[PDB]
DNA sequence: ATCGAGAATCCCGGTGCCGAGGCCGCTCAATTGGTCGTAGACAGCTCTAGCACCGCTTAAACGCACGTACGCGCTGTCCCCCGCGTTTTAACCGCCAAGGGGATTACTCCCTAGTCTCCAGGCACGTGTCAGATATATACATCCTGTGCA
DNA sequence: TGCACAGGATGTATATATCTGACACGTGCCTGGAGACTAGGGAGTAATCCCCTTGGCGGTTAAAACGCGGGGGACAGCGCGTACGTGCGTTTAAGCGGTGCTAGAGCTGTCTACGACCAATTGAGCGGCCTCGGCACCGGGATTCTCGAT
């Protein structure tokens, strides 16, 4: 039939059940969350690509993403996101 | 075979007063209805120009909601809840 | 033959798909090469933001005596917090309404 | 005796409180759709509109007008008044950037 | 249109009209560079009402169908036959341009109701309908001068040429009139009180470099002194015996027309 | 081999077409680019440059000057409505601002109204 | 007329009435181009603000020049909006509330 | 040692084409050079977004035309479209 | 580099603020404006420098260049012609 | 400054019901393993600006006196907007066709990416020159004040 | 007390003359764009397929429109006090020119390790399908502001 559609529904649902074990979510709220995730993704990716282009560099590493998230997110959000990202990268490198 | 002329008056005075009441306005002068209609028409035509340009670039004849979403994102007005 | 094939998301200990993020990074015309830790970092920060917004929205839903989130609750959560309101500064959420706010000068006097 | 009548200003406050806690659209659907079609006829004849397209247009226009009216109310209060007049809308749009 | 009219009139006795119109036609001959000055009184024959006039008291509907006077038809023919170097008019009726008088010989110090000017390139447009705006403000039309290389047009805000008190004066015109008076041999003002300056001081500067001065006005002027001939009769009839002792007669006023440059030398006897 | 004429000359332009092509292919905009895109983009850039720089030249000549300085560029951009809309929020160094004083701030009233002097 | 042609016909240097030197200065500074703030104090302010993010930095001269140009342009635009707000309230003096309103409408507070 | 390309000679050629007797200072030259490669990247980014929006990987003339008609307002957009069409037709006709 | 801090906000003197207001087109200035605009200016500056430093330390540098400032200003939605390019 | 009618709002408990949430089959995208060639990490130099300090000149910031123009508070009026009835007006809801057009495959061909050579357009650099700033030197249109007459 | 001039005083305009540093221009390199040539896959047609847009009809009321009486607030005057603009004498530190030192900004080599790419493998995730309860409405009373007496 019709082609497949990519969405962030299952992962947003997993996070919601991680933080609130009992509350649910409607379809329109799920679509709004999907749009929010896509918007933040494209903002961070564009900022990282511009950062890489400014330094005559061909790769987007974790340093570019960290600088992009400290340029975009404000204050406490920036610090907590940086902490979470570094924790995830350390866990990924040590476990593999 | 169909021409529509006097549709800017479809946004009636009670609708404008309702929109102003949601904004927090307590008492409303009698001349702001024409000003509101003019500014609404300007905003609508500004958005619709880009929307129709986006549709006609794709060789389509139907204005999809995603074209409206892109046209709004272009003017620094992001809209969540309609995909994209 | 081969191993048990864990996913990279499980290896990093996070819920978002790092593989899908890496695919959208390679096939989205951002750079000419993509590192091996950029998808993990970006998935971790995306999950953090999603968890923060969802926690605030659930708190608002409980404050409203409901057990299912609607766009009104998301709007309340993102407008009552000074960080997300500035990250999502000029963004309109459909069917979200506005914060209940009336100027003090408009309130009736002599009382 | 005289019939019950509310003093001018309290029904407006009740309207404000009721419309600030509700989320439905405020303008009627068909007039807005006809206005959108009439405006669009001046760019390309024989067009078609999805329902979601006009829904999104209405959702954006309502928020735009609500924000503009909040700025207009601030401008009116700045000038020791409580009524909004066209000059307040003009000043708000001067400052915002539309001019 | 009220109170009273504190105006003395002498009309000067009829026998001395012929005397000093004959004597004026004398000075007309040996003058090689004559610069005329014109005032509101030239248009009184056409019934053109509205400063003294404003203090004593918008006729655009009368302006759109106004008819140039007899003397207006005189000066255009004097231009077309020679012995006329320049013309300075401080009127806003615009009858001189509509009379077929070339614009390059005309200095409109106070402007014209029938002319618009661009605010970005300072070009001038001569319309046929009345421009309905006073005070160097917007008109509603736009400039249409086209640039080259396929670029856009001027598209500047067209404005009127009617001035207001304390506002600046046209440079192109003031300078031209000044050079003209400095290079004047004779000057004959017609129907003005010689009161509003800087225009009023143009005639006197004529004698400054060794020149003469002839004033024609029913009312007295603040520059009646330092003259050469003072005319006190009606400009409508005095010009008749002006032209009778010189020759020719008015060709026609064949409707509103505009003339940019002047015809190659002089038709008819000089 | 051949005469080797530049693409800008073949298109009747002044801005480089090959440089624009190289910038388009090395700017990470798309996987591949067409053959006519550089010509179109160079023509658009040249037209915009000519518009701005003719208005600046007119403004410079208006001030008895034979050079274009940033002040003239700012004046040309600001006095034009469409260019000011395009450069709506752009700061030009050493540009200054347009001469503009509000009508309320003017003193006025110091002029005879011509009312027969009472 | 080689001076004030125009249209018409007609104690201690009077101290000038309060508000003519104001317009003279307005015209003088509106037809000028140069910067309006002293350069060393601005550089010291920039260094003070910068050394609260990373210690012991260095600045190119072009960096502080660009910062000064941007700051002056921002302040001039903000003051123009403040003047519009003050005139809207039937005044000629600019109050801090005018600046607050101008910054609130723009979306900066 | 290293070469730093800029749009100096090209805009000076345009200046002498539109005003044959007017010069330009170095600061104005730099400002124009910044304007050129600001508009360049603005149009190119709009075209890249427009191409990604239709699942295509080629920036043809149509994407550039639509981008310049989306960015430039009114008469500027119409005249730029006319100039670009003229240039493209001449380039194709001359082979 | 040895000296750390003093009251440098006062370097933006009153006459400089009045000159900026005059270029803006202001006829009369209140007495409380001077302490306001200073407080505004700082909030502007630390919103740009904080970005520029963020660029400078990304390239492993120890010198804030003009391009860092231009990029930071462009990121704020406020470009600046005359220093980069 | 206090009571009491009265319209409006908030619990209370039924009740359908349509949408949120769980299950299952299966294409398809993520994963694992190996090869490789280049992007970038790491040293090492060169020298270019960035920083520190000193004198001198003077433009500007500063402190103070003073007067007037402007901001703020009252006061009156009259006019424009709000609140409540009553009547039209048209929006909204169900239901039904009839296509027009957006999606989906198949196929082919022409358009664009690699690569390879080479030579001329464009950049770095040195130079004479000319436009923009300042500084007198005549020329001229107004404007102000002193010395005789009805 | 009001004219009538004459001549000195005031501000503006045009014309030369000198200076100086940025600019227009000529020259020598050099590397990047142009001309040939080939391969492969992106996209332009062509043909179905179904779905979702548009137009129509009809009953029901929700809401808009119109009318009318008050009332309160927007606007125009007055009046007063003070604070802000203006001018002048002090001072003070900015701006310039100069000298000196060195931190690190650019640039060049060398090597290695790390993403791109290509085949097999397989399980997380999507579309389709059921199924039950969170929730939006139904009134009925119970409070709760609100405004007029008193």
């Amino acid at each position: 039939k019709r082609s497949r559609k990519e969405s962030y529904s299952i992962y947003v649902y997993k996070v919601l059940k991680q933080v609130h074990p009992d509350t649910g979510i409607s379809s329109k709220a799920m679509g709004i969350m999907n749009s929010f995730v896509n918007d933040i993704f494209e903002r961070i990716a564009g900022e990282a690509s511009r950062l890489a282009h400014y330094n005559k560099r061909s790769t987007i590493t974790s340093r570019e993403i960290q600088t992009a998230v400290r340029l975009l997110l404000p204050g406490e959000l920036a610090k907590h996101a940086v902490s979470e990202g570094t924790k995830a990268v350390t866990k990924y490198t040590s476990a593999k | 075979r169909k021409v529509l002329r006097d549709n800017i008056q479809g946004i009636t005075k009670p609708a404008i007063r309702r929109l102003a009441r949601r904004g927090g306005v307590k008492r409303i002068s009698g001349l702001i209805y024409e000003e509101t209609r003019g500014v609404l028409k300007v905003f609508l035509e500004n958005v619709i120009r880009d929307a129709v340009t986006y549709t006609e670039h794709a060789k389509r004849k139907t204005v999809t909601a995603m074209d409206v979403v892109y046209a709004l994102k272009r003017q620094g007005r992001t809209l969540y809840g309609f995909g994209g | 033959a081969r191993a048990k094939a864990k996913t990279r998301s499980s290896r990093a200990g996070l819920q978002f798909p790092v593989g899908r993020v890496h695919r959208l990074l390679r096939k989205g015309n951002y750079s000419e090469r993509v590192g091996a830790g950029a998808p993990v970092y970006l998935a971790a920060v995306l999950e953090y933001l999603t968890a923060e917004i969802l926690e605030l929205a659930g708190n608002a839903a409980r404050d409203n005596k409901k057990t299912r989130i609607i766009p009104r609750h998301l709007q309340l959560a993102i407008r009552n917090d000074e960080e997300l309101n500035k990250l999502l500064g000029r963004v309109t959420i459909a069917q979200g309404g506005v914060l209940p706010n009336i100027q003090a000068v408009l309130l009736p006097k002599k009382t | 005796k005289k019939p019950h009548r509310y003093r001018p200003g309290t029904v407006a406050l009740r309207e404000i409180r009721r419309y600030q806690k509700s989320t439905e659209l405020l303008i009627r659907k068909l007039p807005f759709q006809r206005l959108v079609r009439e405006i669009a006829q001046d760019f390309k004849t024989d067009l078609r509109f999805q329902s979601s397209a006009v829904m999104a247009l209405q959702e954006a226009s309502e928020a735009y007008l609500v924000a503009l009216f909040e700025d207009t109310n601030l401008c009116a209060i700045h000038a020791k008044r409580v009524t909004i007049m066209p000059k307040d809308i003009q000043l708000a749009r001067r400052i915002r950037g539309e001019r | 249109d009220k109170g009273k009219c504190g105006l003395p009139e002498i009309f000067d006795p009829p026998e001395e009209l012929e005397r000093k119109v004959w004597e004026l036609a004398r000075l007309v001959w040996q003058s090689s560079n004559v610069v005329f000055h014109t005032g509101a009184g030239i248009s009184t024959a056409s019934g053109i009402p509205d400063v003294w006039t404003m203090e004593e008291r918008k006729f655009d509907t009368t302006f759109e169908s106004a008819r140039p006077t007899q003397t207006h038809m005189a000066l255009v023919q004097l231009e077309r036959v020679g012995l006329l170097r320049f013309l300075v008019s401080q009127n806003v009726d615009g009858l001189h341009v509509r009379s077929g008088f070339p614009r390059d010989k005309l200095a409109e110090l106070h402007g014209n109701m029938f002319v618009e000017e661009c605010a970005k390139c300072k070009t001038q447009y001569v319309r046929d309908t009345v421009v309905g705006t006073m005070g160097l403000k917007a008109t509603g039309r736009l400039c249409t001068v086209a640039k080259a290389r396929g670029l856009r047009a001027c598209r500047g805000e067209l404005r009127d040429t009617i001035l207001d008190w304390e506002d600046s004066l046209p440079d192109r015109d003031l300078a031209l009139a000044d050079e003209a008076s400095r290079n004047a041999d004779l000057s004959i003002t017609l129907g003005t009180s010689l009161q509003i300056r800087p225009s009023g001081n143009l005639p006197l500067a004529t004698k400054r470099r060794g020149g003469r001065l002839v004033i024609v006005n029913l009312q007295p002027t603040k520059h009646d002194r330092h003259a050469d001939l003072r005319i006190h009769g009606y400009v409508d009839e005095v010009m008749t015996r002006l032209m009778k002792h010189l020759g020719l007669e008015i060709p026609a006023w064949d409707g509103p027309r505009v003339l940019e440059r002047a015809l190659p030398p002089l038709p008819r006897p000089p």
